[PDB]
């Protein structure tokens, strides 16, 4: 194989610029209005708009109504530019994820976690609010993980519930979403950390119930949704107060916060290695709100 | 006297073997066999793409080429504004200007509208494998020499010569070291004087020099600098974002 | 070819050399100054974002000046800032 | 001033002795402890290979090139290596030294 | 006629100046150099024109946008014209629609 | 101009660390049990002796892939293939003869070291591949 | 011949001279400031302190933030409101 390939260009006069080919196939000939085949009139036809390359525009049907002006207008595509979307995770990816050692199930797992794993790819400029956990492959998942995302399905909460974990559904502007996908960038503009903003008055239902597990929630109606998800799925619900992960698996983040042992406020240096955190009452104020 | 034993700092794959090499040196005419080296087969004895080699020189023929040529069209060239004689009556042929195309001195129809760039980018594994396939391709036809260090006994240019014709290295020769301050005066001296003996950093190694020149020598540490480089390449992760802004393994 | 300056700075350009250098400094500052003319012929908007009725979306929004031509038997009276539109 | 010794010629010969030469530095490098099944003996060391290979060259004046070094593994590949003989006569002194028929004249103008 | 009745001088091409020797050196800058500066920033010419390639549409629109403030004023003149000559041809003729 | 003041700390640094993203994809981490519950086995160790080898992408999965054209020409490539292709091609044969009832129908490109079959068959060449240990 | 130097970035951080016409506005903003700060560390010259807003600033980010961005509470409200009308 290579050996021998090897061994060929050895006997062979050496690689310069002046024996060098490209690869058949690549390079399709030009074609130009010269000779009998291609001259005379040069692939154009006889008099008329294609000849003389004056021809209505795309779409015109000679005076007819066009197809697409005839067909009665609908709601299809209308405030598409203001739909919210979630990018799917799906069990059977995380289940890789993990196996492959992309995404340790050893600590909290979020948006930064995935992206620097390569698990999701999050375009806030696309209308993207963070990562939906689907059902697909729950039979076969099993893993302990802290999984934090943005969309739950009843489904994936049970599964990741019943193979031991804390699954928190949490919310995230897009400017809070682009930072939390790429902090690097974020940390070079020199801008202190910005707040958490709130969910949106048609959001706030969802996380402030406790079925979804909403990170606004009140945290003392978790077990009974869990024992209920427990009951109708057919499994135990296992205490994880036993664990001795457990705070690693009760370590969740402040509403108003990004990054994990970071508050709004403070401005990271990445050249010092060192964060500068400001002492002015209205700042701390304003940032602590 | 101790022979210099060079081995792969980078994990070799199980299924294949590190090649090796002679490691000479230059301070002497009959300094050969001074050492013995092993070679990251993914690197120095890969496939050889004549296709990619073709590829990456002609990338690197074309991708910074700026063409001035430009020509001035029939809007462009001086005066003609006005009709040169009535549509009818005067028995010749219809003309709407004097600086028409078909007119002496009037434009140029399909003519070159420069400045333009020829501005491209293949790959980064492409251009990669381009300098893997030409090393391995340098190796396998015995025109790729290692050296311990460039260092001379004199600053003559003739020394160089003569030890190159007493090697039969050609008539072109590509020295490589590791950085550009740190390369030795000697070296140095000998290579400002020579035409064909050019003398290059680690950084500056290039498929058309390597391709020009028909003997390549490289030093110890510019080979484990070029496997690092390359072998790099095949186990790196897609980009977030670009390489430059801060990682928690890069550099190194 | 090309200039060095663009063509809108060679005003600038000009005020900085020759008797335009010698003059003082509250005065070019004064020249300098170019502060919006208070709106009189155009009802300005009031608020830097507003929820946009079509789609309920809050939008930013611009108040462009209205133009306005005063000719020259203005300069020789107190017209309030009105002009010929 | 340093001198540049003559260009060494390409032309290499297998000596008839070449096996016992070879045996010979096998047991100098690699020991005489263990003689069996020379020619089967690893070249997986470098420092021996090295000491082997060197000693080889300057006895014959012919050395292993970089193309072929990593297949030298054994002793019988670097036997068969030096059995392989190399001819460096020129095209035209080929082509005269080659039988030329008497009609057929050859003339090298470079 | 039309047709030298003598040779041309011999042309002598040096193939190892100094230009020809060191072409295509630090091409790989970002590969072999950490990524510190990309292969287009060693492209040398119009300020318009360096890592970018497009048709003759869209180099003249980005040349009036980016240097059209410096430009005399019968060369914007000429580009103004041929900008919507351009526009003219390629969205209003052709073959294929 | 008066500025807040600000405290200088150096504790807090580890989490900017910990949301540093690495470059080079991580090793797979030893599972007691195999195959994984994603389904991932890892390569024999020493590979197996045969005249070919299939080298794993830098993800560590299996080179076999499925492609589309015209919209209605399917085919599996099977990517990264050192030594005897030809071997490999026959033995590939042999393999898709029973589930076929015929001779597939296969390219071998030896440049690229490359082999390509006309069908879909990516899951049984992965499972062949995966029992034979490339 | 021997190669010239290969092109390395420019080291250190830049400071273009305000007084002269041709320099960028994006170049002189304070934002930019900030970023050679960020870049640089504390080699860029760049006092920390005016990294954080100003206290005229502050005041303008909390009116707009009071003014488009209701509380949890209020938006509870007016959701149980409209909840209310509906039934
Ligand atoms: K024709
Ligand atoms: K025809
Ligand atoms: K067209
Ligand atoms: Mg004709
Ligand atoms: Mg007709
Ligand atoms: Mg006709
Ligand atoms: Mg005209
Ligand atoms: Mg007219
Ligand atoms: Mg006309
Ligand atoms: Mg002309
Ligand atoms: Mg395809």
């Amino acid at each position: 194989g290579g050996a021998r390939a090897l061994d060929l260009l050895r006997g062979l006069p050496r690689v310069s610029l002046a024996n060098l080919k490209p690869n058949p196939g690549s390079k399709k000939p030009e074609r130009r209005p010269r000779g009998r085949r291609r001259g005379r009139k040069c692939g154009r036809g006889h008099k008329g708009e294609r000849q003389r390359g004056t021809r209505p525009r795309l779409g015109f049907e000679g005076g007819q109504t066009p197809f697409y002006i005839r067909i009665p207008k609908y709601g299809f595509n209308e405030g598409h530019s203001f739909r919210r979307q979630y990018k799917p995770l799906s069990l059977n990816r995380l289940q890789y994820l993990i196996d492959l050692g992309r995404v340790d199930p050893s600590q909290p797992i979020d948006l930064t976690q995935l992206v620097n794993g390569r698990g999701v790819t999050i375009q806030p400029l696309k209308r993207d609010y963070g990562v939906q956990l689907v059902e697909e492959g729950a039979d076969t998942f099993t893993a302990k993980v802290n999984i934090e995302v943005q969309l739950a399905s009843e489904l994936a909460i049970a599964a990741i519930e019943k193979n031991g974990g804390v699954v928190t559904t949490a919310f995230y502007d897009p400017r809070s979403l682009d930072i939390v996908c790429k902090p690097v960038p974020f940390f070079l503009r020199g801008q202190p950390i910005p707040k958490r903003m709130l969910p949106p008055e048609e959001l706030v239902p969802y996380y402030t119930d406790a079925k979804n597990r909403g990170y606004l929630a009140d945290p003392a109606k978790f077990p009974e949704a869990r024992l209920e998800l427990a009951r109708k799925y057919g499994y135990i619900l296992p205490d994880i107060t036993k664990d001795e992960l457990f705070k690693m698996l009760c370590t969740r983040k402040d509403p108003r916060q990004i990054f994990f042992g970071l508050a709004p406020g403070w401005v990271v240096n990445m050249a010092d290695k060192k964060i500068l955190k400001p002492t002015d009452e209205n700042l701390l104020k304003y940032y602590t709100s | 006297p101790e022979p210099v034993l060079r081995k792969v700092e980078l994990p070799v794959p199980t299924h294949r073997r590190p090649v090796q090499a002679w490691v000479e040196s230059l301070r002497g005419f009959e300094q050969e066999r001074v050492g013995l080296a092993d070679l990251h087969p993914d690197v120095f004895a890969t496939a050889p793409r004549l296709d990619i080699l073709h590829q990456v020189a002609m990338w690197q023929k074309n991708f910074k080429r700026i063409s001035y040529a430009k020509t001035k069209t029939r809007a462009e060239v001086r005066g003609g504004g006005r009709k040169p004689w009535p549509q009818k009556g005067t028995g010749r042929a219809r003309h709407g200007s004097i600086r028409s195309p078909l007119w002496r001195g009037g434009g140029v129809a399909h003519g070159p509208r420069g400045p333009t760039s020829y501005y491209y980018m293949l790959p980064m594994k492409v251009r990669a494998l381009g300098l893997k396939v030409a090393l391995t391709v340098k190796l396998a036809q015995d025109d790729l020499h290692i050296m311990d260090s460039l260092e001379l006994p004199t600053g003559d240019p003739q020394y160089l010569t003569e030890l190159a014709h007493y090697r039969r290295w050609g008539d072109s020769v590509l020295l490589v070291d590791l950085t550009h301050e740190e390369m030795p005066q000697s070296i140095v001296e000998a290579t400002s004087r020579l035409k064909t003996f050019n003398l290059i950093p680690a950084v500056g190694l290039n498929v058309h020099s390597m391709l020009k020149h028909q003997t390549l020598v490289l030093t110890l540490p510019t080979v484990a600098f070029l496997e690092d480089k390359l072998l790099w390449q095949d186990s790196r992760y897609r980009p977030l974002y670009p390489f430059s802004l801060p990682y928690s393994d890069f550099p190194r | 070819p090309l200039h060095k300056y663009p063509v809108w700075l060679w005003k600038r350009l000009q005020l900085r050399e020759g008797i335009c250098s010698r003059l003082p400094g509250h005065y070019l500052r004064s020249l300098e100054e170019e502060r919006t003319p208070t709106p009189v012929h155009y009802r300005p908007h009031g608020a830097k974002f507003k929820i946009n009725p079509k789609n309920g979306q809050r939008e930013r929004v611009e108040d462009v000046p209205i133009p306005i031509y005063f000719p020259p038997e203005s300069q020789r009276g107190l017209w309030g800032g009105e002009g010929w539109i | 001033i340093l001198v540049c010794p003559p260009l060494r010629s390409r032309a290499y010969t297998p000596p008839e002795d070449l096996q016992s030469r070879l045996e010979s530095y096998v047991k100098e490098v690699f020991g005489s402890s263990l003689p069996s099944n020379w020619q089967d003996i690893s070249l997986e060391d470098s420092r021996l290979k090295f000491n082997l290979l060197a000693h080889l060259a300057d006895d014959l004046g012919h050395v292993v090139p970089n193309s072929r070094l990593h297949q030298m593994c054994r002793v019988r590949d670097v036997l068969d290596f030096y059995n392989v003989p190399i001819q460096d006569r020129s095209k035209f002194d080929e082509l005269s030294a080659s039988n030329l028929p008497p009609n057929l004249k050859i003339t090298w103008s470079y | 006629i039309g047709i030298r009745l003598t040779l041309p001088p011999p042309k002598v091409v040096d193939r190892w100046n100094e230009k020809r020797a060191m072409f295509g050196v630090y091409d790989n800058i970002g590969i072999l150099g950490n990524f510190e500066k990309h292969p287009k920033e060693l492209i040398r010419g119009p300020i318009w024109l360096r890592g970018w390639k497009g048709n003759e549409l869209q180099r003249c629109i980005r040349k009036r946008k980016m240097v059209g403030s410096r430009m005399f004023a019968d060369d914007l003149h000429n580009l103004n014209k041929r900008i919507r000559y351009l526009y003219k041809h390629f969205n209003r003729h052709g073959k294929f629609r | 101009p008066d500025y807040p003041r600000f405290v200088e700390s150096v504790d807090e640094y580890q989490f900017v660390e910990r949301l540093l993203p690495a470059t080079r994809i991580p090793d797979p981490p030893k599972h007691e049990h195999y195959p994984t519950p994603s389904g991932w086995q890892p390569p024999r160790d020493p590979p197996p002796n045969l005249p070919y080898f299939v080298r794993r992408s830098r993800m560590h999965n299996i080179p076999v892939y499925k492609d589309i054209t015209h919209g209605n020409r399917q085919m599996t490539v099977i990517r990264k293939v050192e030594g005897d292709i030809w071997a490999l091609q026959k033995d590939v044969e042999d393999f898709l003869s029973p589930l076929l009832g015929k001779t597939p129908v296969t390219q071998v490109n030896e440049v690229t070291g490359t082999l390509r079959i006309k069908g879909y068959f990516d899951q049984e060449l992965k499972a062949w591949l995966l029992e034979k240990g490339f | 011949y021997r190669a010239r130097p290969p092109p390395r970035r420019r080291p250190g951080p830049r400071w273009p001279d305000p007084e002269d016409l041709l320099t960028p506005r994006w170049q002189l903003g304070p934002r930019y400031a900030a970023k050679q700060f960020a870049r640089y560390g504390a080699a860029s010259g760049v006092v920390p302190g005016s990294l954080w807003p100003s206290p005229e600033q502050l005041r303008e980010l909390e009116a707009e933030e009071r003014e488009w961005y209701p509380s949890l509470a209020t938006m509870q409200e007016s959701l149980r409101v409209k909840q209310l009308a509906e039934e």
